[PDB]
C-alpha cells in the first residue's frame, strides 16, 4: 500500500505516468536510501514507462546508493526487450559496479543465453574471468551444457595455437 | 545394469543430489550449499546463512543495506 508508488507497479502504466507529469518537476523524488524511480521502474518490466523516463533526461550511467547499474538490474530482471534498447542506449557493458560484476556474470546467473551473447557480441569477451575465473564459462561448465560452451570457444580459444613472441625472441 | 539413482534437485542449479550429501532446505525449496550464494557475495556465504530479498538473496548484512538506511 505505498499509495501511487504501490498503486504504480500494479501494472497501471496509465497511474505511473499520471504522476509523472509533474507539471511542479518534484514528484521525481527518489527514495530515502537513493533509489531512483527508473531504479524500481528497471526492474519493474514496464519498458514503456521506463522508455519514456530514459528520454526525459534520466542517464543510464547511473549507481544505485548500494552501488547497483541499471544494466545488472537490468539483466537480473529477465525481461529481453528491455535490455536490448537499454544496453543498446550507452552500452555501458564495460562499466562495472564496485566488486566487478559485469552485466554477462548475472545474466548467466540466472539463465539467459540469448541477452548473454548480444553482451559478448559487442566485445565483452565471455572469458573475462571475475575476481576468482567466477565467469560463466564454469556455471556453464557444471550443468554441462556444452551447448553454448562450443559456441563460446569456439570463438577463439578451444583451437588456441602455443601462444609465442614474448619468451624467446630477445632475453 | 544402468543406475543413476539421483533425486530431488537444486532449487537454483537444478542439480540432482542425494540428499543428506549437500543439499539445503531453506523454506521447503532445496539449494546446495553451491546454490547458497550471496548476490553480491555469491561467493558462498559462510556457515550458510542467507537471507533472500526481491528475487535476489544477500546475507542479511548487505539485504538491510539495499532494504534499509546505513
Ligand atoms: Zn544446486
Ligand atoms: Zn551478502
Amino acid at each position: 500500500m505505498d499509495d501511487i508508488f504501490t498503486q504504480c507497479r500494479e501494472g497501471n502504466a496509465v497511474a505511473v505516468r499520471l504522476w509523472l507529469d509533474n507539471t511542479e518537476n518534484d514528484l521525481n523524488q527518489g527514495d530515502d536510501h537513493g533509489f531512483s524511480p527508473l531504479h524500481w521502474a528497471c526492474r519493474e518490466g514496464r519498458s514503456a514507462v521506463v522508455e519514456m523516463l530514459i528520454m526525459r533526461g534520466a542517464r543510464i550511467n547511473v549507481m544505485n546508493r548500494g552501488d547497483d547499474t541499471p544494466l545488472h538490474l537490468a539483466a537480473s530482471h529477465g525481461h529481453r526487450d528491455i535490455v536490448q534498447k537499454l544496453l543498446q542506449y550507452k552500452a555501458d557493458i564495460n562499466a562495472v559496479n564496485e566488486h566487478g560484476n559485469v552485466p554477462l556474470h548475472y545474466a548467466c546467473f540466472w539463465g539467459q543465453d540469448q541477452v548473454a551473447e548480444d553482451l559478448v557480441a559487442n566485445g565483452a569477451l565471455v572469458s573475462i574471468c571475475n575476481k576468482y575465473g567466477e565467469m560463466p564459462v564454469d556455471k556453464a561448465k557444471a550443468p554441462l551444457r556444452e551447448l553454448l560452451r562450443e559456441r563460446a570457444e569456439k570463438m577463439g580459444q578451444n583451437l588456441n595455437r602455443i601462444p609465442y613472441k614474448d619468451t624467446f625472441w630477445k632475453g | 545394469m544402468a543406475n543413476a539413482l539421483a533425486s530431488a534437485t537444486c532449487e537454483r542449479c537444478k542439480g540432482g543430489f542425494a540428499p543428506a550429501e549437500k543439499i539445503v532446505n531453506s523454506n521447503g525449496e532445496l539449494y546446495h550449499e553451491q546454490c547458497f550464494v550471496c548476490a553480491q557475495c555469491f561467493q558462498q556465504f559462510p556457515e550458510g546463512l542467507f537471507y533472500e530479498f526481491e528475487g535476489r538473496k544477500y546475507c542479511e548484512h548487505d539485504f538491510q543495506m539495499l532494504f534499509a538506511p546505513c
